[PDB]
């Protein structure tokens, strides 16, 4: 299975994230699992005509590209030209278009890719988007309808970055027969992913249950919950950060981090307005402007006031303790 | 005797009914009871719990 990694408006985060796969490792999804990684502009030998030569052969059908997994934001600016991103002797964006229509499966690993992410803010100099989303609108660059030879649309593994798995695990299904097994969301995720929360195996979320806030940062941070005072995205963040920790490790959540919400289009939220980092946004002081997902401020704030009363005293202490 | 006279309902068939049909559930009195001990001997935490979240709309 041929795979062509382009970078787009990308940070490369996603290729280092990547790069940090564990079972599979990336090398042994390379070379032990079939996977011919054509070229990445990170990792492959080839420079200038010759691996141009791959390009050209892959865009014009010469040779099969079955996976196009594309990285960074398709940049259309200026004016649509594309020119902020010239890759290759051409605008990224006219790449995109010829191996997009090439490939059997379309790939677009973090934010930038799947919906535009952080270079999409606005005012967004580049004219980024992603792949099949503009944030939460679908259709992004190659349109709301672009299916792969395969017949699926662009696979979104979102995230800034994804996690390792949430690509390398989607390349070992494909590459172990599984492909079939591969169900994906509304926004072109694989379910086998995002159907959890980042709230999913967080360690706060007892904290949460108990509406006990972390209240600061650092040591303030081995008790509570984020998401009252940090503006944690987790209850409302499909992702699996906390059944997949990251790194082998951890997660932003159980570090203290607020989840920023970034597996959802809308990342960054709010475009990171004055105010909205590490904050809960709150109407009268006490009331998130926003609820975990599914739920309603009134049964919200209701279930949040029992579960402040019913509270036990451990959920009320440090608990992440030296 | 009263004690007597206590036995002698108890021999009552609709007293004795009653009193199998108590025993019956007396896995959930002795449940609401230990429920009620916890609630006491919690008492003092769901009191800081009232104080905390009145303290936040004092706030
Ligand atoms: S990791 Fe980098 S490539 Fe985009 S998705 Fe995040 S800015
Ligand atoms: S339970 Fe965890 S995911 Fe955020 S909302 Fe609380 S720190
Ligand atoms: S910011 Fe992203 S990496 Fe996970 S903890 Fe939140 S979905």
């Amino acid at each position: 299975a041929s795979v062509l990694w382009f970078q787009g408006g990308a940070c490369s985060g996603n290729t280092m994230s990547f790069l940090n796969a564990d079972e599979p490792n990336v090398v042994d999804l390379i070379v032990d699992f079939g996977l011919d990684l054509l070229w990445h502009p990170s990792l492959g030998l080839e420079l200038g005509n010759n691996a141009q030569k791959v390009f050209w052969d892959c865009a014009k059908g010469e040779r099969p590209l079955d996976i196009f997994v594309f990285e960074g934001t398709v940049i259309e600016a200026p004016n649509g030209t594309g020119q902020m991103d010239m890759f290759a002797g051409r605008p990224m964006k006219d790449w995109v278009t010829d191996l997009a229509g090439a490939a059997q499966i379309v790939v677009a690993i973090g934010d930038c890719a799947c919906f535009g992410g952080i270079p999409a803010m606005e005012p967004n100099p580049s004219g980024s988007t992603g792949l099949q989303f503009h944030k939460r609108e679908k259709g992004g660059f190659l349109g709301p309808d672009f299916r792969s030879k395969m017949g699926l649309p662009v696979i979104n593994v979102p995230g800034c970055p994804a996690h390792p798995d949430w690509i390398t695990q989607i390349l070992v299904a494909l590459a172990t027969g599984r492909a079939g097994d591969i169900t994906l969301d509304d926004l072109h995720r694989p379910e086998t992913f995002f159907k959890t929360f980042t709230q999913t195996g967080c360690t706060r979320v007892q904290f949460f249950e108990y509406k006990q806030s972390t209240l600061s940062f650092g040591e303030g941070t081995r008790t509570g919950c984020l998401f009252y005072e940090f503006g944690c995205r987790g209850p409302m963040t499909h992702s699996p950060c906390n059944r997949i920790l990251w790194n082998r490790q951890s997660s932003k959540t159980r570090a203290g981090m607020p989840c920023l919400g970034c597996t959802e289009p809308e990342f960054p939220h709010f475009d990171l307005a004055p105010g909205t980092v590490f904050k809960t946004q709150k109407v009268s002081g006490m009331i998130p402007k926003e609820v975990p997902e599914g739920t309603d401020h009134l049964t919200y704030m209701g279930l949040a006031a029992a579960a402040r009363i019913a509270a036990p005293q451990w959920s009320k202490e440090d608990m992440f303790v030296v | 005797s009263p004690v007597d006279g206590i036995r002698r309902r108890l021999d009552d068939p609709q007293v004795a009914e009653a009193l199998n049909s108590l025993l019956d559930h007396a896995d959930l009195l002795a449940v609401l009871v230990k429920g009620l001990d916890g609630f006491v001997r919690r008492g003092d935490d769901i009191a800081n719990n009232l104080t905390s979240a009145i303290g936040e709309l004092k706030a």
